[PDB]
């Protein structure tokens, strides 16, 4: 207890120099993530200066977007299983794992590796998200810097590099929120006191944030505008959809997992049986990309669109179960990518779905399919990935519609509280488990 | 927060009549807009709602297109068209604004009323006539004057009195039919030391026949 | 669709006194509601969730009720109360609402106040003749009224009107108007208007002569 | 060692059940209970109205009335406490910090009751004190009083049903469940060591507390701004200025907070009486001022949406500042039962609304708005002195619902706790267990 | 999105006008509106612009009330009152929708803006005169008409040829101000071949003196 | 109040040519903006932030600057830049324009062509008498007109104005108006129209005899 004491009245005293170190990470990150955003598109379009450049003949579209998304996936998975298979998959486990001592960050690689890697899978237009990807390269660059000006002792090895990985997922969401929520929920070690200066983070986080804004004002990534409300007699509904989302969260847990286990085989490890399989799913995408865009791509484009109402229920079951495969088939076959965004899509879209089944089945509650679109946009970031205040947090940095707030939780708490009672683990974890058991032995 | 609705009247058998409701007062939006209609003597029946983005829109049992409920929420305006009319439509139809408490939808703050009434008769307006008292008037402490609405078609007429400026001590009986034709009179008792030394109007209205009416009650001359 | 049926269609009661009115469904529900309804008004949210009152209603009224069956009370009712209540509930689509109740108020006796009208003048400008006849602000509404021309009964032509109970007094009023040609009506000088109510033995008359 | 990881991170996520199902019990019951205070509150700060309006005629009768009820409530206040559980005086928050980490009892079976009705005569009687800091200790000593009852065992059913109730309280008040959890794994969870604290378990709780409370005061908000205007990005710095000014006053209202109840202490030596006396008297100045100046007495949270409207002249406001600062102080400071949580939220606001003012002038091409400033400052005075900064955000926008300030938000409460430790201060949540702790020994 | 603007017109030294700017096309709110004019020849001048809730309303350096800024969101219209008005306030009047980049705020949407002339004059219709080809006309490949409006007051009139359906080979000579009236010509240059054979018609109006006329081109006798 | 002063007041340059105009500041100013305003228009938002720009303005044009001098830059002007440019800052307040600058579609010298009208038959009907002449399409825009009546010089009661240069061709063209009274036109029979104009040395008659 004397100790205690002595603890307390020396609480939030961080070394200055951690502190401004947070903040040129921070700005970095944010330059970093900024100019990644920027090419990713840039690519996408030229994807189209070929399309409609050819527009004429059909056959010689799909050919060109196929090419174009293999020859951009392929010099994707490459550049991974070549100089940092690392790169490959989400890349948060490997920082989450860092933070616990158990990976490296070997940024010399894998910063370039991320990037250009990326760009090949995402402006090729796979199913894979940018979230992910820059939350890794943030953490390369803070422990860049922790490196370059050979700071010492845990918490500025802890510090810098959490701070480059909130960093990070915030000038992405531009949510500095959901940024710091999510380190001291998920990538913080889960078991063990740590020596993260919280506040180091902010400074961090809104650097980035900063820059961000400072090259993407008057305009968000989802808009939706004010939904309506929702009144005591119809939360019951949310959770009914919240057990649902927990009851398949896992299965989509194994599927996600088991799933890169069968697509190894047909590589077996060799760098081109992979690469080769890399134009092919890359391809595979970029043709879809332009017969049924839904099916393709990010996804964030089409949540508005499915908030509105604007799918037929069916129009929205295919779209579903396709980007459930399209889905598996890209984060799977360890494409540098992550599956934090695509999780976003699937989870509107179910979301969209059980809002419409409602919205007739109680005409008297006088529903609005799109609150339930926006009850389960963050759902499978909680019957998944398990990190339901930093779902919650995300969704409304984002959506703005504070007043779903009680339906949003009763939905992401039904979540994993059925993904626990049915198996179900911390997808992000699990990986760091397999890739931690397996780096031993 | 004043929900006046318009259009009611006098139609046909297999008719068709836009009655409005202009909204003031409040957001229009986030509001869920409905119509309920009371027939004469009976009581209301719901008729329709219409969702604010009127991305829904539901009616009674009632068959395909008897009601059209709209909304445009650019002049917070609501509207309902009735079409094939028949008698069973004829009576006063309300414009409410819903709301809930817990959840379970109520009809919080009803309009006025308009009236619709189904007949092959004519919109005749109304004659107004001054009801002063005699020459033998006893004029004691209260002085009883009063103006006579007849020969007008349909229901109803609204009188008031120097502009409901003079609300207490007013009546207006209810309306009588007769040979086709409604006849109504309107009481209003006033100090006799307050009338001849001023001025008593009686204002009538009937909307249908499109009609207003200044009656100024002049003692017999 | 639920049938919500009001139990006292009609009611009085002195004010003062305990008043309840009962709303039972067909099948069941839950949260429902009321308006208040006085003559000329359109309907007025009085009570809701079953017994939530408005912001504005009298603490003097209570909500009550549960599945099947459903009440609102007035634990001394006032005059003011004299109105028309609909009980609705929205618990199961379509919303439906009640027969609806009619409360009135029970009071002391109160005397007529007879009026006499000659035929406007513009009226006669145009063959009619109309002899108005008021009878304001009496109790119980039990009236009779009675014309006599040139002292002599009369019933063709007569109509009568009763408003209803006011809502402040919660007395009656009602008019009885005869109607003539100029000319039928020229023809004769007296014309006299009898009223008939408890609170007296001998009628209250009240005529003019166009002499 | 990694041996062991594998292990764990495969076996993450699976709270006993049992622990569960009693988080949403605690939830439920800090809920009635939360709802019952507030109704309370007010029933008594209304009767000190048929009391005063019953008496309008004479002038001097009503500043005597609206003394002695405020001194007839704050004396019944402290008494409860001095004579049966000293714990419940002060704010409530530092003793649950305190027992998370074992260090000071949750003495239900006293507190619950005390903290109850003692504030109902602190808070019904309109000092300036808030009632979220007292819902919280209420919070916990609901959880730990199930936790006794059901005997369920083992640190994590002991950590984690004391801190749901804790967070449930601090929700079903301000009615910000997101602020509640972030408030407990911010500030309330032991800050120096791994805990057995289930995030989980809370969510149920702050939830079931959380409906409890919208199932008796729906169709209401606490503070209603409305949405203010924008925040471009050349106006950004300016909130950066402003949190500096709440950094160097924070710690400053920190020492006048601990080094006021040093000095109120003399004029009682601890006697119930000199105490419980002097209660009455700064509690019966309190009712006095609850009418011939609102602004200086009661919470303060009615005053927000008027300050951040503009409806206060500059000078009006530097006045309500100066003078709340005292009655906060010599009201807190007075080891009253109740919390220095609301009223900072207040102080703050003002302060910020102050410098919108100033700021909205100074530079006529920002097109300012004095208001933006008042909700970038309403969570800052809750960075500077309890240091909490995103809790304290998480709760402006949780009841302000102004995201779109959110940067300026973040930018003013960082500058706060930048500069409220470049210059001395402490988590002055923390430096009371401090004192409360190293007081329960350093006296033997 | 519109931003139209009204109001603007004729009056006489030390008077008083309300200019109207009625938009249409974005939300009202969120939006700070102003005013700047461009005085004929000259450029611009800002005037003034009022926040949103209208509790804020700033004018360049002018005197006390010169100019009263306000407006109504209920009818998502700005206005501006000159009082006491001078020839310096004689220039086209814009009303502005406001934005920003970083933060230093800009003139986002304009809108075409109102004239207002500041005068003693007279407002006058004018006349229509056609100029055609003298008797010696050499009837080359191309052929120019034209017609004449003189004397009117005050700007503007507006010129078009067949109704505009013959726009290319057009002139409208800015108008010269000589006497309080104005007088100006419009070219018209056609085919040869088109002409005479044709009809060539200019149409002339003057909204202010309330006047058209449609001057049909004939051959010199 | 910075006096915001545009430099080249007016300029012109032939298109795909690289054209740049300045704008000090007499102050310090910072993320100036600027407008362009094609003549019948209100203006409209080119540029903006020093170099932001807007939302359709051709990627030919550029922004730059910094402080106390700023400056617009058009790489290959086309012939649809010709309008007049208005930088503006409000980075200090009030808000102030800059003093514009016109640009315009430089060109090849254009022989104007004459073309005299005698007054018409419906004015003379009313004592007036304008004698017409327009002056169309030429370039630059340095010309002048001078009247011979009877033979012999004239500048009173002529008007003259000129259009602005011509969006498409970049040519002017201007018209001179001799007026006079009924009679003093019918008092007289020759009526030149002379145009001296570069693209000549001999200058162009064009007059027409009443006889």
């Amino acid at each position: 207890r004397r100790q205690l004491i002595r603890q307390l009245l020396e609480r939030d005293k961080t070394p200055l120099a951690i502190l401004f170190m947070a903040a040129v990470v921070g700005t970095l990150v944010g330059l970093a993530a900024v100019a990644f955003d920027k090419g990713v598109a840039w690519l996408q379009n030229q994807r189209m200066g070929a399309l409609v450049h050819t527009a004429d003949n059909y056959p010689l579209l799909l050919t060109v977007a196929f090419l174009c998304s293999a020859v951009l996936a392929m010099f994707g998975y490459f550049l991974v299983r070549k100089y940092a298979p690392e790169a490959g998959g989400s890349g948060i486990p490997e920082i989450e794992g860092a933070l616990e001592d158990q990976r490296p960050v070997r940024w010399w690689r894998v910063l370039p590796v991320k990037f250009f890697g990326g760009l090949g899978t995402l402006g090729g237009g796979m199913v894979l998200g940018r979230q992910g990807p820059t939350v890794q390269i943030g953490g390369n660059i803070g422990r860049m810097v922790l490196d370059i000006f050979r700071l010492k002792g845990d918490e500025a090895r802890h510090t810098l590099l959490a701070t480059g990985a909130a960093a990070g997922l915030a000038a992405a969401f531009n949510a500095p929120l959901a940024g710091i929520l999510f380190i001291i929920e998920e990538m913080r070690p889960q078991f063990r006191y740590t020596l993260i200066s919280i506040k180091a983070v902010f400074i961090g986080v809104i650097m980035s944030t900063i820059m961000y804004r400072i090259f993407n004002h008057e305009v968000a990534l989802i808009d939706v505008g004010k939904l309506s409300d929702a009144p005591l007699n119809t939360l019951w509904l949310y959770l009914i959809l919240g057990i649902i989302f927990g009851i398949f969260g896992p299965i989509f847990n194994k599927w996600v997992l088991g799933m890169q286990d069968l697509l190894h085989r047909v590589h077996g490890g060799n760098i081109t049986k992979w690469v080769l399989m890399g134009g092919a799913i890359g391809g595979l995408c970029g043709l879809l990309g332009f017969v049924a865009p839904a099916t393709s791509g990010g996804g964030f484009n089409l949540i508005p669109i499915a908030t509105a109402g604007n799918f037929s229920m069916g129009m929205l079951v295919f779209i579903f179960v396709a980007r459930v495969i399209t889905t598996l088939l890209c984060f799977s076959s360890g494409a540098p990518g992550g599956i934090f965004a695509p999780m976003l899509a699937l989870g509107t879209v179910l979301g969209t779905a059980f809002g419409m089944v409602a919205v007739e089945l109680f005409p008297q509650y006088h529903l609005e399919a799109g609150t339930f679109a926006i009850a389960g946009m963050g759902a499978l970031l909680a019957a998944s990935i398990r990190a339901p205040l930093t779902g919650i947090i995300l969704v409304l940095e984002m959506t703005d519609n504070y007043q779903l707030i009680l339906p949003m939780i009763i939905t992401g708490l039904g979540a994993t509280l059925l993904a626990q009672f049915t198996g179900g683990k911390p997808l992000y974890s699990a990986i760091l488990a397999r890739t931690l058991a397996k780096q031993e032995a | 927060v004043r929900l006046l609705e318009s259009g009611g009247g006098l139609v046909q058998p297999g008719g068709s009549l836009k009655l409005s409701c202009a909204a003031s007062g409040f957001d229009y939006s986030r509001y869920w807009m409905s119509w309920v209609r009371q027939a004469p003597g009976k009581g209301l029946k719901w008729i329709g709602e219409i969702n604010p983005v009127s991305s829904t829109i539901n009616y009674t049992p009632s068959l395909k297109d008897k009601f059209i409920i709209s909304r445009d929420n650019a002049k917070d305006t609501l509207y309902l068209q009735i079409s094939k009319v028949r008698s069973e439509d004829t009576a006063l139809y309300y414009c409410a604004r819903l709301y809930y408490g817990y959840g379970y939808w109520y009809f919080d703050v009803w309009g006025a009323g308009t009236t619709v009434t189904v007949s092959s008769a004519k919109t005749t307006p109304p004659s107004v006539y001054p009801l002063a008292p005699g020459s033998a008037a006893a004029a004691a402490s209260m002085v009883t004057l009063g103006c006579l609405v007849k020969g007008y078609f349909p229901e109803p007429v609204t009188v008031t009195w120097n502009s409901g400026s003079l609300a207490a001590g007013v009546h207006t009986f209810p309306a009588v039919l007769q040979a086709a034709l409604y006849t109504l009179s309107s009481s209003v008792t006033v100090p006799s030391s307050s009338w001849p030394s001023e001025t008593v109007t009686c204002n009538v209205a009937h909307p249908a026949s499109s009609t207003k009416v200044d009656k100024k009650i002049v003692p017999r001359a | 669709d639920i049938v919500l049926t009001q139990s006292p269609a009609i009611m009085s009661a002195a004010p003062g006194d305990k008043v309840t009115m009962t709303c039972s469904a067909s099948s069941s529900v839950s949260y429902i509601h009321w308006y208040q309804q006085k003559s000329g008004t359109s309907p007025k949210r009085w009570i809701y969730d079953t017994s939530k009152l408005t912001s504005g209603v009298p603490v003097r009224f209570s909500g009550s009720g549960s599945g099947t069956s459903y009440s609102l009370t007035i634990n001394t009712m006032e005059a003011e109360d004299a109105a028309t209540y609909y009980c609705q509930q929205w618990s199961s689509h379509p919303q439906t609402f009640g027969g609806g109740t009619k409360l009135e108020i029970l009071r002391a006796d109160a005397a007529p106040t007879v009026s006499i009208f000659p035929p406007s003048s513009e009226q006669l400008t145009s063959g009619g003749a109309s002899v108005v006849c008021f009878l304001n602000n009496f109790y119980p509404k039990d009236i009779n009224v009675k014309w006599k021309i040139d002292g002599s009964e009369r019933q063709n032509g007569v109509l009568n009107s009763w408003t209803d109970q006011d809502s402040k007094d919660s007395t009656y009023s009602m008019s009885s108007t005869l109607t003539l040609t100029k000319d039928e009506y020229e023809r004769h000088n007296s014309y006299t208007c009898e009223a008939t109510h408890k609170t007296s033995t001998s009628p209250i008359v009240k005529s003019f002569n166009r002499a």
